[PDB]
């Protein structure tokens, strides 16, 4: 009976520790994915805007080439 | 000789306090532990339940346990609350939440050793300790879960002393809490294996007596508990007062328990009469005797007419001729001999004590060991399986570390216990 009483108390302690552990890890991994995902959405949008700045400058060089004739 | 008394949880401390209140009055002890009695008959056996302190002060050999302070203050601030030894209060703060697992395995685990220390200190102060008595309910968390944990630990340190409990079974007529059949079933399992004698005090029976017989339209625990203290005083008369019986707890077990597992007693008390025009009539021994055996007077909600008595002990108190008592008791047996098994000759015994309970000229106390007590365990078993069939409310207990198997083997043990009673109900010579 005494081995079993310790068994039970230690199992209660273990289930509470595992509950804390999984919440801790699930939260951590969700913050991580969101950081990556949001930063990538912004990088994509900004990468696109610069690709337009590239085209504008090419539109300026294009104007001078025709400007010498 | 000496008995160590333990009360655990709300119910146990409630009825435990009324018990000391009542027997203290009988032995002439006032709330400050001074003796103010006339007869010396009240001090002949006072050491059975009281320790003698310096200055002619008698202090109950009582240990008060609870997992929450509430009832501790309540007892300590009540009538006869100052009489108790202040070291013998052992309480926590968490409470058990009416959860057997908290009382037995998690929260009670921390407090239990403190109780064993007080238990040990009282036992060593005894000339020749005969055993222990515990008051508790089975429906809650502390008295049920931690009370049985205490029994188990105490049995391991005193394996040959007598272990005796006054155990209150739960009833839906009195209580609201859905998990009580769970707590009671786990408790009954511990009681069949680790106690020698258990008085089954059924809240279902106490309620019917107060509501039907006594006509109490708004019964309180004070009403129920005043029935319990009267019965507890009655069943302990032959320990606390001398006369014609050279009997202790072991002798009572030997002659009351013919098979180890069948040690659950059905108690009863007479007189019981509703207010108030009949409260002034004089009681005759024939009337006391008929009332004592009446099924509606039993303090476990089970019909003794449905089964057979293995053994019966009856105790009468007050001024009365033993001849009348003898004749009346023999009348009941000779005229209803089919309700007593014939393979145990002369299996109903009587004791008479001169001192009557307070307020009564006469009284009788009934201790029956009857196969019909199975009805009590069947009732609790039905409530248990209705819930357990679907694992309902199980998470309160598995969250404390318990397994389902522990529930399965508790219900299993109780079902076998039922079977055993049934087999001597049909056993013949
Ligand atoms: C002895 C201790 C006790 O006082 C006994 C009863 C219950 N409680 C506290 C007090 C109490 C009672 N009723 C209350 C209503 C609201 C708040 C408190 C109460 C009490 C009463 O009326 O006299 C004081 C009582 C309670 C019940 C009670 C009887 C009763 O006093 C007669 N019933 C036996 C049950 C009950 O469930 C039942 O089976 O029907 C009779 C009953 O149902 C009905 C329809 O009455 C009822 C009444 C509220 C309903 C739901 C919950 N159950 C639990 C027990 C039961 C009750 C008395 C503890
Ligand atoms: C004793 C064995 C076992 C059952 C039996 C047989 C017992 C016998 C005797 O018990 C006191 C009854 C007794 O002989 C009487 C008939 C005079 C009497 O007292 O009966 C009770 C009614 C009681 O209801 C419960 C009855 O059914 C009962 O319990 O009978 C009131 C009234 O009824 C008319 C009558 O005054 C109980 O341990
Ligand atoms: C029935 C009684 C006495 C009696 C029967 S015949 C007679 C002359 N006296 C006693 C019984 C005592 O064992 C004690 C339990 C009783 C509980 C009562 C306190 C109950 O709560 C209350 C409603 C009562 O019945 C009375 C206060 C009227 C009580 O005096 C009568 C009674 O039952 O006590
Ligand atoms: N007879 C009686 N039963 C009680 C009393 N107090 C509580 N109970 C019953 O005991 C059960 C609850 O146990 P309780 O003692 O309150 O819980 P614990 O403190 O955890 O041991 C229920 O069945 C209640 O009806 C009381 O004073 N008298
Ligand atoms: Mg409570």
């Amino acid at each position: 009976k005494r081995e079993h009483e310790r068994e039970v108390i230690q199992k209660a302690i273990e289930e509470n520790n595992n509950f804390i552990k999984m919440a801790k890890e699930k939260l951590a991994q969700k913050m991580e994915s969101n950081k990556e995902n949001r930063e990538a959405h912004l990088a994509a949008m900004l990468e696109r805007l610069q690709e337009k700045d590239k085209h504008a400058e090419e539109v300026r060089k294009n104007k001078e080439l025709k400007e010498e004739a | 000789r000496e008995i160590v008394h333990i009360q655990a949880g709300q119910c146990g401390n409630q009825i435990g306090a009324k018990f000391w209140e009542v027997i203290s009055d009988e032995h002439g002890i006032d709330p400050t532990g001074s003796y103010h009695g006339d007869s010396d008959l009240q001090l002949e056996r006072i050491n059975v339940y009281y320790n003698e302190a310096t200055g002619n002060k008698y202090v109950p050999r009582a240990i008060l346990v609870d997992l929450e302070p509430g009832t501790m203050d309540s007892v300590r601030s009540g009538p006869f609350g100052q009489i108790f030894r202040p070291d013998n209060f052992v309480f926590g703060q968490s409470g058990a939440g009416n959860n057997w697992a908290k009382g037995h395995y998690t929260e009670g685990a921390e407090l239990v050793d403190s109780v064993l220390d007080v238990v040990r200190k009282e036992s060593e102060s005894c000339d020749c300790l005969q055993g222990f008595q515990l008051t508790h309910s089975l429906g809650g968390g502390t008295g049920s879960g931690m009370g049985t944990l205490l029994i188990s630990k105490i049995r391991e340190e005193y394996p040959d002393r007598i272990m005796n409990t006054f155990s209150v079974m739960p009833s839906p007529k009195v209580s609201d809490t859905v998990v009580e059949p769970y707590n009671a079933t786990l408790s009954v399992h511990q009681l069949v294996e680790n106690t020698d004698e258990t008085y089954c005090i059924d809240n279902e029976a106490l309620y019917d007596i107060c509501f039907r017989t006594l006509k109490l339209t708004t019964p309180t625990y004070g009403d129920l508990n005043h029935l319990v203290s009267a019965t507890m005083s009655g069943v302990t008369t032959c320990l606390r007062f001398p006369g014609q019986l050279n009997a202790d707890l072991r002798k009572l077990a030997v002659n009351m328990v013919p098979f180890p597992r069948l040690h659950f007693f059905m108690p009863g008390f007479a007189p019981l009469t509703s207010r108030g025009s009949q409260q002034y009539r004089a009681l005759t021994v024939p009337e006391l005797t008929q009332q004592m055996f009446d099924s509606k007077n039993m303090m476990a909600a089970c019909d003794p007419r449905h089964g057979r008595y293995l053994t019966v002990a009856a105790i009468f108190r007050g001024r009365m001729s033993m001849k009348e008592v003898d004749e009346q008791m023999l009348n009941v047996q000779n005229k209803n001999s089919s309700y007593f098994v014939e393979w145990i000759p002369n299996n109903v015994k009587t004791a008479v004590c001169d001192i009557p309970p307070r307020g009564l000229k006469m009284s009788a106390t009934f201790i029956g060991n009857s196969t019909a007590i199975q009805e009590l365990f069947k009732r609790i078993s039905e409530q248990f399986t209705a819930m357990f069939r679907r694992k309902a409310f199980l998470h309160w207990y598995t969250g404390e570390g318990m397994d389902e198997m522990e529930f399965t083997e508790a219900e299993s043990n109780m079902n076998d216990l039922v079977s055993e009673y049934q087999q001597y109900q049909d056993a013949t010579a």
